[PDB]
């Protein structure tokens, strides 16, 4: 928001003041002619004709232009962030990184490289404006030549800088029969006119779903594109093809199933093992997603997986430590209509 | 800048009323938002619920409004105060020694200044009348104190009021002295304790003497004095 | 940046000329001392120095 | 309303050195005014804070706060410069007073002071077991006083008479006396003075005769 | 520095409105108004001068106005500002004064003079303070979410934001001459006075006596106060000394913006139940409450709505999925299931119409 | 500001908790004050009042 | 090498406030330090530049160096701050000392306060005419002697050399003394002392006679 | 802070030794490279062309030896000095207690974190003989001065060597009394003048008289005051 001062005005009685030029903001002065101004006790010039007003005026900043302003940048290309869980050796570890191939994170001795994301695409137009915890996508005017009412009616380079362009086309006006005052006529700030016919932040507006913050700005969470991730394990990490559990005679049934985007599914699976141990279990069929992904195994007995499909017949293989079986059956829809997840 | 001055200590008997006063200047020209804290021993500090602005009218609130009243003055360049009906309860020591306050939840707000403090003031609410101190070790013998490795002292007691003279050689020897400020009994008499700490072969030689004197009563305290922890007392 | 003037003298920007009291010894005082100089980043300091008029009493 | 909370309970600090005192609060959006004060003195400005600088006492403080908490910091402790120290901002609504903060520097660690000392000779009907001790210099601030008298144990008509700091040894003191009947220890020799200090769990004491 | 109210002064100025709808002189004349802070808190300017007495005392209780030559005594008490009702005062020093009001075309500020009359200053003044968030709440609620805004904090604290002051003109005065006897009597009441006149006589100049201007009419002389020894601020509205802008000081003005949380509303739960590929909500909005809501897809299809009062919407929810943002309240976020009144593994009519409610695109193709 | 330790104590760094020329008395000090104790912030200072210690042949 | 230069010449500032002086050369690379001469006595040390700061004393005197340029601040100088400043960096073929940038408390304004006094009165073997001219109290110095004796405009014929400051006052002296013949201490019945100083442009006397 | 000590102020005739001495204390029993620097009567710091830092040779500036002939000396903690053939110019005030003066640009290099400076010794090469100022105005004369508005006092002229006794009325006068002080004249010679400056109506009232010594030859004076403001002048 600018501000306009405005000294008392030059009063000069009987003859006439006149304008001396001068760099100010949006500097502008004018002399009127046959005054005859009144003070609270009697009129000021001797005479009632040959007096002259000097009028002048210029904008400046306003005092809160250190706290109120909305500040416009030009956006180039992202530095992606990624935080990621992984499930390592049966418990979760977090791994924070930058998703453009560069970084490589070491956690628990095993190396993750991640990224580059398989889309360029980002929610900002390479010119941007923002305002406290809002950023709007927005073509505002070049320096040095906004416009009055407008957006950018005063400029700044930044917001301590001396430099202020302004375009408010403030015109003087003449004083009134017996007043002192000094009329002028002005575009009213296009900051505080823009903080009104603001419009909706890219927090609302942006596509594919992405969260937006200011301090300093990001686009998070956006839903586009997919991610490669890329893992150097240690050799250590592994067990043995004759250390983990041999699974045989092994056979599935599947109790219920309803297609509800939820791990909906539920399957038990009977067999015999050599010996005790932690054992992997894998969807071998890319249209079903099971929620295991270690169990226990020993003896001659059953364990239960539960599972999540769009299918209405559910027929998919099950890998649990290099031994595979087949799972078939019908799928019910669910009632729901309508979830909040994902 | 707020500069004051207050009346010295003074006392009430119980049920009484009391003017307080304090004289300003340091700038002021007249009354100006001056305040009080009020003080007793114990676990914390209070502002006094008569206090803030003083003059648009007496700082009554939500509380102290109640068994005891005050009115809060608004004489010229002076910040006059009227405690009344008081009680035992109302015994401490008083500072009417802030410049302004800024009290949020009034319509208005205050500068910041330079902000610096006046100086005390303090009530002894009472019944009794002036009465002399010489008790216990004081009157007929010479005084000796059997503990302390360095060090030997006195005690007064059973007197009223403030102020007593108490000093070593009646205060032409203060070298190695502690003096502890009186404390109001039950009966509103004071009691108080004094010291000297000179190297033990020092005191060891001289006369050595510690005397009570007291105005109001007209009466003064002289005998020798020698400790069992020292060189000439073996 | 370098120090303020009082244009009689490159004096600093806001000691006492002679004494405290300024505005309360004479009143037309700011018409001379408060001119343009106020413009020089010490000046803040004559305005606590000149109004806190500082007599005698006046003290830390 | 929200309570001015000073942090430290204590702070024991060293003749020359620096310290911070921090005190919070959910707001205050004003002046936050700290004070000094010395036992026997008023109270006197260091600083502003919560707001924006103003400083009392001769420049050797500083000041700041964000978000919960406002603080002070003192400097150059080469005077005995021990004090309580405080924090508060005025009334019109429910609000008050910090709790205070005591800080002290470096004392030699030792045993009491143990002034016994019984009445005078000759004037038995002033109540001769009446002795006194006035106590000072047990370290740090948590202590009473118990007797032995007549041979027995004792703590009734123990005028305390507890006292400010020594005035040049910046620790506590406290002028007991016994207020006891006329001859009595004209009867009964063995007696004592004892410093039950709570930190040590257990008293300091000396015991005395009629002539020595 | 707080003390510079001993240098400077009130005065008079013109007034566009004096209360009865005429334009005239008054004390109360009202400077600037200026509302930068977004939590519509306002700060005024006024001529009057207020936590002041005239002896130059800092007195909470009083203000210092200006009858006619100089500074009189009035109440804090009776201060007043308003716009459509009354304001609530939250700061009050010198020139300046806080108000937190209600919306309003006009602004209007007042006082109690010594002699009990009461002077007032109105001017247009569109007062409609911006919405913080996404509901246009009336007042703060004892439960809500915090978001960022700014206030002009209440402490005085005089640093960062300065005024000009200036030497005041001269004062005209029409009493200071009189006819008598074919001559002008001057008249001088302790002040240093300028007088000119058009007379057989180039009598012209200065005085601080009475004096005697031989043989012409009042008419033929002019004359006014000229010399002052207290300091004014430079408005317009008051004319200059001289065309120089000279005889300066500055005065640092109170109350600055702070970036400060300020309380908003939640809009209470919306009431929401399923339907195929469609969430319906009934709303119940207790003042204009923002509905937003976006497809979370490639094209977000934006839309929104300012709700006023209770009703029911029905938002299509795509598989790409639907964010409904409801006032201050964090977002809903909404899926479709793969839901249908068909089935497979029933007769070929089953079948079709099963996968026809899950695939409406593919299946009439395909069949 | 922050400051030091030694075993049941936590004083300011910049004079010691043993007498003046602690060094030169006790050279050993060192073998309390420093197990894990050189993370202090303060340690310049405790170490400039205990060596360079402007020992009583010094004056200020 | 350089040779180190000042770039105050002089310096002039009442009680309170703040100083800069300042000291240059070409390089820099070992320290140079800054000290502080009160007239009749010796240096000490308030700062070192290059790099890094040292003190002598706490922190009102403080000081700071950029590229070629080496300075000191004096805060709130009050006291006995009338002093003259010096700078040096020891080493190799020369490099030397500063000049001695001065600076002073300004005094009230004064006219100067000189004097005269008389001889050996009685005796006329030789040189008893020898009175004195004295510089006394006046600032700044732009001044020179002159006299009026022999009832015209003097130069010559005089012992002549400086003393030192008035020390309750502010500013130095000198002891110009007309050792004339023998019996010109009765010749001429008028002696009068007189300065010449280019900031007055103007002549400033006093005078006496025999017992007065 | 290094604690510095020097041999006292000297007087001396060119053509012979003069043997300076420095004590430096509290560490430092090797010199912490402590150095001779010299200033001469009243001129800017011009300093010792000879002495630079010394403690295992006795090294110079690029100057003296050439004019005159300088060295010095490393024993521990003290650091004499020795400027011998000397002339009259070689009159200054020698400045050894100083910091460590590090010789940039030829071998090594010194500290920053601990300060040390000290007080300077004269030493006076000169013509004149034992003669005190008392024989010269001030035996035969009255004293008088005659400004009449406020500049009034007393003069002393030719002693040597140094130091003046000085004193008035019953040694109360030194209190209101100002004095300003002597150096060596170019005769060989010194000078000093003290002044009892104050309005007439605050100074007429009294009585005065001056009384001076010149304690290497005891060569005492006493007499009349004769201030021209006092009707003991009238």
């Amino acid at each position: 928001e600018y501000k306009t001062v405005i000294p008392s005005p030059y009063v000069k009685c009987c003859g006439t003041a006149e304008c001396k030029d001068k760099s100010l903001p949006d500097y502008s002065c004018k002399v009127f002619t046959g005054v005859y101004p009144f003070m609270w006790g009697g009129a000021y010039c001797f005479c009632d004709t040959e007096n002259t007003q000097l009028s002048e005026a210029h904008v400046e900043k306003s005092e809160s232009c250190k706290t109120e302003f909305a500040s416009a940048y030009r956006a180039h290309t992202a530095s992606a962030s990624a935080k990621l869980r992984v499930l390592y050796q049966g418990n979760n570890v977090t791994v924070s990184a930058y998703a453009n191939g560069d970084h490589a994170v070491t956690v628990k001795d095993a190396k993750f490289i991640v990224g580059p994301m398989s889309s360029a695409w980002t929610p900002f137009d390479n010119k941007i404006v923002v305002y406290k915890g809002d950023v709007y996508n927005m073509d505002y005017p070049p320096f040095g030549a906004g416009r009055p009412g407008q957006f950018g009616d005063i400029q700044s380079r930044t917001p301590e800088s001396e430099d202020v362009y302004a375009n408010t086309q403030l015109v003087l006006q003449r004083p009134s029969a017996g007043t002192v005052h000094v009329p002028y006529s002005q575009a009213p700030s296009g900051f505080k006119y823009w903080l009104k016919e603001r419009g909706a932040s890219l927090q609302h507006t942006a596509p594919f779903g992405c969260q937006i913050a200011t301090n300093p700005v990001r686009a998070m969470n956006c839903a586009v594109g997919n991610m490669p991730i890329s893992i150097d394990i240690p050799d250590a990490a592994f067990t043995r093809v004759v250390d983990a559990p041999s699974l045989t005679d092994m056979s599935c049934e599947v109790p219920a199933c309803t297609h509800s985007s939820d791990f909906g599914g539920v399957a038990i699976i009977k067999y015999a093992a050599s010996k005790k141990g932690k054992c992997a279990v894998h969807s071998m069929t890319n249209a079903v997603t099971i929620r295991e992904a270690e169990i226990e195994v020993e003896g001659n007995s059953q364990l239960q997986i539960s599972f999540s499909t769009a299918l209405a017949s559910a027929e998919f293989r099950v890998q649990v430590c290099s031994t595979q079986v087949h799972c078939a059956a019908e799928c019910h829809p669910p009632k729901d209509h309508i979830v909040n997840y994902p | 800048e707020v500069q004051l001055v207050q009346s010295g200590a003074e006392v009430k008997k119980p049920g009484s009323s009391v003017k307080v006063s304090c004289k300003a200047f340091g700038g002021t020209f007249s009354s100006y938002a001056i305040t009080w804290v009020r003080q007793a021993p114990g676990q914390g500090l209070e502002w006094m619920g008569g206090i803030i602005p003083i003059l648009g009218t007496t700082d009554y609130a939500q509380k102290f409004q109640g068994r005891v009243t005050i009115t809060a003055d608004k004489s010229t360049s002076t910040a006059y105060m009227e405690l009344s009906s008081l009680r035992s309860e109302d015994t401490a020591v008083y500072y009417c020694a802030r410049d302004p306050p800024t009290h949020g939840g009034d319509f208005n707000y205050y500068y910041y200044g330079v902000a610096v403090w006046g100086q005390g003031t303090t009530v002894t609410v009472s019944s009794a009348s002036t009465k002399g101190p010489s008790v216990f070790p004081l009157a007929p013998s010479s005084k000796s104190t059997s503990g302390g490795t360095a060090a030997l002292g006195c005690l007064v007691k059973d007197y009223f009021p403030e102020p007593v003279t108490v000093s070593w050689n009646s205060g032409a020897l203060t070298s190695g002295v502690h003096t502890f400020p009186a404390v109001l009994q039950s009966s509103g008499l004071y009691s108080l304790s004094s010291v000297v700490t000179v190297p033990s072969s020092s005191l060891g030689t001289q006369t050595y003497i510690c005397n009570v004197n007291h105005k109001p009563s007209n009466t003064k305290v002289d005998k020798k004095v020698e400790p069992k922890s020292c060189d000439k007392t073996h | 940046p370098v120090m303020c003037l009082l244009a009689n003298t490159t004096f600093p920007c806001s000691q006492p000329p002679c004494t405290p009291c300024c505005y309360e010894k004479e009143p037309e005082e700011t018409l001379r001392m408060l001119e343009d100089n106020v413009m020089r980043p010490g000046y803040y300091q004559l305005l606590q120095a000149s109004l806190t008029c500082s007599p005698h009493r006046q003290r830390r | 309303e929200i309570v001015l909370t000073q942090s430290p309970g204590t702070l024991s600090l060293s003749p020359g050195e620096r310290a911070t005192l921090s005190c919070r609060a959910s707001q205050s959006n004003n002046y936050l005014a700290w004070y000094q004060q010395k036992p026997g003195q008023a109270p006197r400005l260091l600083i502003y804070g919560a707001s924006i600088r103003a400083t009392g006492i001769p420049d050797r403080f500083s000041g700041s706060g964000s978000g919960t908490d406002f603080t002070l910091t003192i400097s150059r402790l080469a005077p005995e410069d021990f004090a309580v120290y405080y924090c508060q901002q005025y009334g019109s609504s429910p609000l008050t007073f910090g709790p205070g903060t005591k800080v002290d520097i470096k004392r030699t660690v030792a045993a009491p002071s143990v002034f016994i000392f019984p009445p005078s000779d000759e004037q038995l009907k002033s109540g001769t077991a009446s002795v006194v001790c006035l106590l000072n210099n047990f370290y740090p601030r948590e202590a009473k006083v118990q007797w032995k008298v007549d041979n027995a144990l004792q703590s009734g008509n123990s005028q305390e008479s507890v006292t400010e700091q020594d005035s040049k040894d910046s620790t506590y003191s406290l002028s007991s006396t016994l207020t006891l009947s006329k001859a009595d220890y004209e009867k009964h020799k063995v007696y004592a003075c004892e410093v039950t200090h709570q930190g040590l769990s257990s008293p300091v004491t000396k015991s005395f005769n009629r002539g020595e | 520095n707080f003390n510079v109210y001993k240098a400077i002064r009130p005065y008079l100025a013109h007034c566009p409105d004096c209360g009865e709808g005429h334009s005239c002189h008054s004390p109360v004349a009202l400077e600037r108004i200026r509302n930068e802070a977004t939590d519509g808190t306002l700060k005024i300017q006024v001529s009057l001068q207020i936590g002041i007495k005239t002896d130059d005392s800092h007195d909470w209780t009083k203000l210092r106005y200006m009858d006619n030559h100089m500074p009189a005594d009035a109440e804090r008490a009776r201060l007043f500002v308003r716009t459509s009702a009354p304001c609530t005062i939250t700061g009050t020093m010198g020139h300046f004064i806080l108000a937190r009001c209600p919306k309003g075309e006009t602004l209007t500020v007042g006082f109690t003079d010594g002699r009990k009359i009461s002077h007032s200053c109105t001017h247009p003044f569109h007062h409609d303070p911006p919405v913080i968030g996404r509901e246009k709440f009336h007042s703060r609620p004892q439960h809500g979410r915090e978001l960022p805004c700014s206030t002009y904090a209440q402490s005085t604290a005089a640093t960062a934001e300065e005024i000009e002051v200036h030497m005041p003109p001269d004062t005209p005065d029409r009493t200071l001459m009189s006819q008598q006897s074919g001559n002008v009597k001057i008249t001088v009441n302790s002040q240093t006075v300028r007088y000119k006149c058009n007379c057989g006589d180039s009598n012209e100049g200065l005085t601080t006596t009475d004096k005697v201007i031989n043989n012409c009419k009042v008419d033929q002389c002019h004359a006014a106060v000229t010399n002052h020894k207290k300091w004014q601020y430079n408005s317009p509205l008051v004319p200059r000394n001289a065309e120089l802008g000279d005889r300066k000081g500055k005065v640092h003005i109170p109350f600055p913006l702070a970036n400060v949380t300020c309380r908003v509303p939640k809009a209470r739960n919306p009431t929401v139940t399923y339907g195929k590929n469609q969430v319906i909500m009934l709303l119940y909005p207790d003042h204009p409450t923002l509905l937003s809501y976006r497809n979370m897809g490639e094209e977000p299809n934006y839309q929104e709505e300012w709700v006023t009062h209770k009703k029911e919407i029905r938002l299509t929810v795509p598989t790409e999925g639907l964010e409904v943002t409801w006032g201050n309240n964090e977002p809903y976020k909404y899926w479709p299931q793969l839901s249908t009144n068909g089935t497979a593994h029933g007769h070929p009519h089953e079948i079709i119409l099963y996968y026809y409610e899950l695939y409406p695109t593919m299946t009439v193709v395909v069949v």
